[PDB]
């Protein structure tokens, strides 16, 4: 699979 | 299973090899339109790229499916074995560890193989740019590893300070009558405010650390991209590398960046998950002949804490016997040895001419039944919680007859839905007398050859004690069975054929009820009190 | 719903004091969005100059600009992240303080009705989720919206006929993402329910370990656990298969859109209407948009849960207590006469089920009054209502011809004190626990209270004297020291009315002979509660009451 985007603070 | 994991490895290798065709073919197509190629070649690369990427996606789906189907079985089996081991002596930890390790291993293996294949194709494309990327890889991406430790230290300080403040608030709120009685609400508010004030400065440090960490973790990658683009531009000026190859490298560098970023963000979690994981003859028939000879036992905590010694109680078949005495009598050890829940540690014992552990476990548990000192009911129906552990499901008429014999027929009838009445967990809502009757029914449903029912009168009433006395003393020939009643109801002890008293772990008196009451034993002392 | 809008308005009013930090964060966000929008244009212009003739000025200008824009975007993104993190933390701390202050004012009936774990969840994790609404969810939502608008503006600038295809393709991606998100949420909550059901089995097994060990039903329990594990494993496998299928569909759609863009772009290339850098920048823009749309959908889905958690916390906070009007009275001198005029009390937990009915007596400053009888632990009700903890439903309890509701809280609870059968201890020092609730108390008062209650025996040994650290909830002391410290704590205030629970049944005989026969019991009303007649050896006025009625 793939690493889901984190899109942090 | 190793074979399925190897098949998954082959599938993921093939999928990772096939996925990378998009940037290679778009770079080759840009080079093709640069040098005025033919349309047959163009549609050839288009069809080839489409087929390769479709096959890569399909094999990725199949490999994932196989891996997840196997890892679910592995996790379920591990949880079951952990529960089975801990019961014969946490589970939530094991489950979280299993699923986190599964997804971490999947991500790690996927991105490691993807990065290896990407390095291979990039090295094939041009040695110079790949060598530059390799030589700028660790010297530029070691700094996030340096900053992340400081960040994790500050963040864990944040969470422990917050947890301490929450524990202080919860302790203050749990004792609310005392706080209201002493009028110290403002004191608790002041303590909470002081805790938050202590949190605030470190929290500011955490914010500054976040800013610095984001700065470094973006600037490193951006400078890597700028350097590789400048070197590629100089090379394509020199003519040793085609422009389409530069486009392929531009598209490949981003994917390599994501791969190495995922690997570095995954590996410490895998390491801490691993560190967390590192911590882990059947008898035919009998008359109830139970005999002991100087039997001794010790507490499970240490052999120095002796439970009993010199036990020679002769449980007479077809008759009752009562064990009395102070807390030093150790009647709990005698009950445990009768139920074979603890191994002997001295002397000799025999059940129907044979040692109790020498027989089958199921047969011994079904024959020498017992009633618990504190009655409890599992969270099931009265047709199950009053027949727990039965090999075969009893009939409704048989269960009703058992309840009538144990006096639980009225309680079962008064409950809604008959014998299928819902029961709370651990018998929380059940009455003490009802729980004692349910335990007596559970003991009598197995048709025992010996009854070790004791301490049931602590929560039972006088009517329950009278019913127990009628069942025990007035039984027809004791139903060809013995008894070891050690309950606190001293009224039924008089009707016993042979009562006894013990002290200091050894027997101190015995004989008939009148003889014991007329002697100098502990039973006479209790009677004279 | 307008309720959600009201919740958002309340959250904004809560975040109002952090205006400059939010303004700086938004300006930094705008700068970052502009930088990451303008980077790929020059990234494509580099390929544009490289492909054709070689001009050093254009190449140098392009690489310098692109480096400058990258540096500025990185710097502004880091600054925005730091500012938003600080704002989130400040919001969390402020709302935690406000929630604790609001919770401390509620009546005891609310704390009896509400379990501690719910309050801990509110004060530990539920208050954290509301602090991620504005500084986190609104931040990424706004940045994604502005980034999407700017990216589509640039794609329209490059080529409209290539942008229209992406416009047509996007709703399929949006619908697929929404469907997958709904299915994932449903499967996730089903999985949580199933794993709770699975943990119920092991909780039952560990609770009744003695019973199953006696009956030898270990294999039955492990079979039940195996069935629960299989039920959970089926849900896990279904979730994994659904996620893999969604990924396959997304990959196929990405293939299709990439092939369509490449074909149309090369067809327009053959007419000379595009350059290679333009095509490359278009691919980067499409790849960014395809992720930003899904980010927007996910962020809205998370914002809904954040608003729900905020609703839970605000509902917990906004409860109005049922306490009477605060009392403004506080005399310099109190006689200590207490009168109950048919006080009748029913527990608010079980209304219309009275526990006290028509109680009437009088208390004198110099006469010791004792209460006897088992009463089913019903004697604590009059002690609780004597300290204005519970207001009476019928009748009235009054001190010195004044009702207890009209007295000041601190003054009333400093003149009337009580100790229960089980002392309650805190995590502070011995000096802190002795002077609990006191604004200022010297160590001499602590010494007097310790020696008057005979505590100095154990206290003298105590390391660091009285400045020692008691364990949590008195975990470092036995029952005798707890009772000694409780009676010293009551004695340290010099109360005009002193109530004791189990002064001889549970408390030591020395403390009973000390407190009830010293100067603190010479000119102060003492109400001792005992379940036996031993208190008759010293009591003057003995009252016996059963089932809510006095003899």
């Amino acid at each position: 699979i793939l690493k889901e985007p984190v899109h942090g603070v | 299973e190793t074979r399925r994991l190897s098949l998954f490895l082959v599938l993921v290798v093939l999928s990772s090899l096939g996925e990378m065709a998009i940037p290679f073919f778009t770079g080759r197509l840009t080079d093709w339109i640069l040098q005025d190629g033919s349309a047959d070649t163009f549609t050839r690369n288009l069809t080839l790229m489409s087929i390769l990427t479709i096959a890569s996606a399909v094999l990725e789906f199949v490999g994932d499916g196989i891996y997840n189907n196997t890892m679910g079985h592995v996790h379920s089996h591990l949880q079951g074995e952990v529960f089975g081991a801990v019961l014969r002596q946490v589970t939530e930890d094991t489950s979280t560890l299993s699923d986190s390790l599964s997804e971490n291993l999947s991500l790690f293996l996927w991105y490691l193989v993807r990065g290896l294949c990407l390095l291979g194709i990039m090295l094939w494309g041009s040695v110079s740019l790949t060598m530059v990327t390799l030589i700028t890889l660790p010297l530029l991406f070691l700094l996030p590893k340096k900053v992340g430790k400081w960040y994790q230290l500050l963040e864990v300080q944040v969470r422990e300070s917050l947890a301490k403040s929450s524990q202080v608030a919860i302790e203050a709120l749990s004792a609310m009558p005392t706080v209201r009685s002493f009028a110290n609400e403002e004191g608790e508010a002041q303590k909470f405010r002081e805790k938050l004030q202590e949190i605030k400065t470190l929290n500011q440090k955490e914010a500054v650390a976040y800013a610095v960490n984001s700065w470094t973790t973006s600037i490193s990658g951006m400078l890597l991209k700028v350097g590789i683009l400048y070197i590629g531009g100089q090379l394509v000026t020199s003519g040793a590398v085609s422009s389409g190859n530069l486009v392929t490298f531009v598209l490949y560098q981003m994917q390599f960046t994501q791969a190495v970023e995922v690997l570095l963000s995954i590996y410490p979690r895998v390491q801490k998950a691993v560190g967390s994981s590192e911590k882990i003859l059947t008898p035919l028939h009998l008359e109830g002949l139970v005999q002991f000879q100087d039997v001794s036992f010790a507490y499970p905590n240490r052999p120095d804490v002796l439970v009993l010694q010199g036990l020679t109680f002769t449980l007479r078949p077809g008759e009752v016997t009562a064990l009395v005495g102070p807390n030093g009598s150790g009647k709990s050890t005698v009950a445990a040895l009768l139920q074979n829940l603890y191994q002997p540690t001295g002397g000799q014992l025999l059940l129907d001419g044979k040692p109790l552990p020498q027989y089958e476990h199921r047969y011994l548990h079904r024959q020498v039944a017992a009633v618990g000192q504190e009655p409890q009911v599992f969270g099931r129906s009265l047709q199950e919680n009053i027949a727990y552990g039965l090999t075969q499901k009893p009939t409704m008429e048989e269960i009703t007859a058992a309840a009538v014999k144990s006096g639980a027929h009225s309680f079962i009838s008064g409950l809604p839905q008959g014998y299928d009445t819902e029961v709370d967990e651990a018998g929380s809502q059940l009455s003490g007398g009802q729980r004692q009757a349910v335990a007596l029914a559970r003991a009598l449903i197995r048709k025992p050859c010996v009854l070790i029912l004791d301490d049931a009168t602590s929560a039972l009433d006088a009517n329950s004690q009278l019913q127990v006395e009628q069942l025990l003393y007035e039984s027809p020939e004791r139903y060809s069975r013995s008894v070891l009643l050690i309950t606190q109801h001293l009224s039924l002890v008089e009707q016993a054929d042979h009562i006894l008293f013990l002290e200091g772990g050894a027997i101190r008196e015995g004989g008939t009820h009148q003889q014991l009451m007329e002697k100098k034993g502990c039973y006479w002392a209790m009677v004279q009190a | 719903q307008v309720n959600n809008k009201v919740l958002m308005w309340r959250l904004l009013k809560l975040s109002r004091p952090d205006l400059p930090l939010l303004v700086a964060a938004f300006f930094f966000l705008v700068l970052a969005v502009l930088g990451e929008t303008l980077i790929p244009h020059y990234s494509g212009r580099v390929i544009d100059i490289l492909g054709g003739d070689f001009d050093p000025h254009a190449f140098a200008s392009a690489i310098f600009f692109m480096c400058l824009f990258s540096f500025g975007s990185s710097l502004s993104a880091g600054c925005r992240g730091g500012c938003f993190t600080y704002t989130m933390s400040r919001i969390n701390l402020r709302i935690r303080e406000q929630l604790f202050s609001s919770l401390l004012r509620q009546d005891l009936g609310f704390f009896q009705e509400t379990k501690t774990g719910e309050l801990n969840s509110r004060l530990s994790s539920d208050t954290t989720l509301m602090s991620n609404w504005l500084p986190l969810n609104a931040n990424v939502l706004l940045r994604s919206l502005v980034k999407v608008v700017g990216l589509y503006g640039f794609m329209l600038s490059i080529s409209p006929r290539l942008t229209l295809l992406s416009l047509l393709h996007m709703p399929f991606t949006i619908a697929a993402e929404k469907v997958y998100n709904t299915r994932h949420q449903e499967v996730l909550r089903e999985i949580q329910d199933a794993v709770a059901r699975a943990g119920q089995v092991v909780r039952e097994a560990v609770g009744g370990l003695q019973t199953v060990r006696s009956f030898g039903a270990e294999e039955h329990e492990v079979c039940r656990y195996k069935e629960a594990l299989e039920q959970c494993r089926q849900l896990y496998w279904r979730r994994d298969l659904e996620r893999a299928l969604y990924l396959l569909v997304r990959r196929v759609l990405h293939l299709g859109v990439q092939m369509l863009m490449l074909s149309c772009g090369l067809q327009q290339m053959q007419d000379g209407e595009l350059t290679q850098g333009s095509l490359l920048s278009f691919m980067i823009y499409q790849e960014s948009v395809g992720s930003y749309v899904q980010t927007l959908v996910y962020i809205y889905g998370d914002m809904l849960s954040n608003v729900g958690a905020a609703e839970k916390v605000f509902s917990y906070m906004d409860r109005q207590p049922n306490l009477p009007s605060p009392g403004t009275l506080a005399p310099t001198t109190l006689q200590g006469v207490v009168k109950f005029q048919d006080v009748s009390f029913a527990y608010p937990n079980r209304p219309d089920r009275p526990v006290l009915k028509g109680l009437t007596f009088t208390l004198r400053p110099g006469e010791v009054t004792a209460l006897v009888g088992p009463n089913g632990s019903g004697k604590s009700t009059v002690a609780a209502l004597l300290q204005n903890l519970y207001q009476p439903t019928g009748g009235q309890v009054l001190l010195d011809e004044k009702p207890i509701s009209q007295y000041e809280h601190c003054y009333l609870h400093s003149q009337v004190v009580s100790v229960g059968q089980e002392p309650v201890l805190f995590s502070g020092s011995v000096r802190n626990n002795i002077a609990y609730g006191l604004q200022s108390c010297e160590d001499d008062k602590v010494m007097a209270a310790a020696q008057a209650a005979h505590a100095d025996d154990f206290i003298q040994e105590m390391e660091h004297g009285i400045y020692t650290d008691v364990g949590e909830k008195g975990s470092q002391l036995a029952a005798g020291q707890k009772q000694r410290l409780a009676i010293a704590r009551a004695l340290v205030r010099d109360p005009r009315v002193l109530i004791l629970d189990e002064a001889t049944s549970a408390l030591d005989v020395q403390c009973e002979q000390a407190l009830q026969d010293w100067n603190s019991r010479g000119d102060r009303t003492v109400l001792v509660i005992a379940h036996r007649l031993q208190t008759v050896q010293r009591a003057h006025q003995i009252l016996v009451l059963q089932e809510g009625k006095l003899q």
